[PDB]
């Protein structure tokens, strides 16, 4: 039993975009079914609602722009968006709240004007001049891409990992990931690897 | 149909047990026995996970630390033996009409020792100075409380300015804090001076400990 969520993405304002919503286990024309999403504020927003009766519900602020609908025959749940603005920006989950709740993983909708920008890595290493023992702190700067969904990976394998909240700066974001791991074995090379997929970039960096 | 919880519990301690309250306007019990009450957690950057519906049933891979009890518009999430990884946001919601509403989300705070912030610094990258711009990059990780301040000083000086900091929740397995504090300037800015300084001054151990570098 899943759902997920497809179709988010970039999209200027007043444009139009689709979301759909399959799932495994879940008869969709048996309920309610319902749009929610996440404002980065990280409180719950109801978007729509279907009933199995076809009976739609919406909430003044997407009444008209929005059109929530089903397809019986494929199992499909649909998120028809139109008139985006910048404050429709969220992740949109697709949710069969009635009962057991269940709900996807969301897709990520960006309803902006900037353009995508992929990220800049920069190895955060110390050098000469200051204290080099037992357990030193590596870490990668990633500066300047939009979009802000990014991922640090360090080796694949590492648990003393510290990736900070990405800060905006000059319209573009800019975020910092460090790793801390014995002196005694530096000279095995470290290395972290940053993913952009809203640019199907990815950059890896060896310390050192 | 309205849930409140209050932002944030009292800190707990590991191994103590914990409790979160959560009401309703309006009673979520129906006409057939149930009550329309779940419970789920939000971790950083991680999706919603549900820990508890229809009041008292534990969704799949929630351990029985979890439980919930109480009324038709009163209710207590608890959480015997509270463990580092349960640290994260806490919401109480109701699945019994349609306009599905939320309550706002109750933090629980990880009470543990004090703990030294192990600062470092870093001197902008050679790859970064090329394309035109320096930025100073200095950790502050593990520390306990989060309370603390940051000063940077270029060549001994009073800076401010061009720095952004940034934090990190509560560490799901040691339950400290780290910090992350840079200062953007331009490549010349950079090149002038050559005494940069990284000051923190944890508000409850004394001594700021200090890093910087030429
Ligand atoms: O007819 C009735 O009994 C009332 C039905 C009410 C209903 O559909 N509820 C309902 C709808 C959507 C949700 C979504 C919850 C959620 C929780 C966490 C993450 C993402 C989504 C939760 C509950």
């Amino acid at each position: 039993a899943a759902l997920l969520e497809s179709g988010g993405g970039l999209v200027k304002p007043g444009g139009s975009l689709k979301l759909s919503c399959t799932a495994s286990g879940i008869t969709f024309s048996r309920y309610i079914m319902s749009w929610v999403r996440q404002i980065p504020e990280k409180r719950l927003e109801w978007v729509a609602s279907i009933s199995s009766g076809g009976i739609t519900y919406y909430p003044d602020s997407v009444a008209g722009r929005f059109t929530i609908s089903r397809d019986n025959v494929r199992n499909i749940l649909y998120l028809q968006m139109s008139s985006l603005r910048s404050e429709d920006t969220a992740l949109y989950y697709c949710a069969r709240g009635q009962g057991r709740p269940y709900w996807g993983q969301g897709t990520s909708v960006t309803v902006s004007a900037a353009k995508t920008t992929p990220p800049s890595v920069y190895p955060a290493a110390p050098g000469c001049g200051d204290t080099t023992g037992s357990s030193v702190t590596l870490g990668c700067l990633v500066k300047g891409y939009f979009p802000e969904p990014v991922t640090v990976t360090w080796n694949s394998g590492g648990s003393s990992v510290h990736t900070f909240p990405a800060l905006l700066q000059s319209g573009l974001y800019t975020m910092s990931s460090s790793v801390t791991v014995p002196s005694s074995t530096w000279p095995s090379t470290v290395t972290c690897s940053v993913a952009h997929p809203a640019s199907s970039t990815t950059v890896d960096k060896k310390l050192e | 149909a309205a849930l409140t919880q209050s932002p944030v519990s009292n800190p707990v301690t590991l191994g103590t047990s914990a409790s979160i309250s959560c009401r309703s306007t309006k009673s979520l019990l129906h006409s057939n026995g149930i009550t329309y009450l779940y419970w789920y957690l939000q971790k950083p950057g991680q999706s919603p996970q549900l820990l508890i519906y229809q009041m008292s049933n534990l969704a799949s891979g929630v351990p029985n630390r979890f439980s919930s009890s109480g009324s038709g518009t009163d209710f207590t999430l608890r959480i015997n033996t509270v463990e580092a990884e349960d640290v994260g946001v806490y919401y109480c919601a109701q699945n019994l009409e349609l306009p599905p509403t939320f309550g706002a989300g109750t933090k629980l705070e990880l009470k543990r020792a004090d703990a030294a912030p192990t600062v470092s610094i870093f001197p902008p990258s050679s790859e970064q100075l090329t394309s035109g711009g320096a930025s100073v990059v200095c950790f502050l990780n593990n520390f306990y409380p989060k309370d603390i301040n940051v000063k940077w000083k270029i060549d001994g000086s009073e800076r401010q300015n061009g720095v952004l900091n940034s934090w990190t929740d509560q560490d799901s397995k040691d339950s400290t804090y780290s910090m992350s504090s840079t200062l953007t300037l331009t490549k010349d800015e950079y090149e002038r001076h050559n005494g940069y300084t990284c000051e923190a001054t944890h508000k409850t151990s004394t001594s700021p400990i200090v890093k910087s570098f030429n």
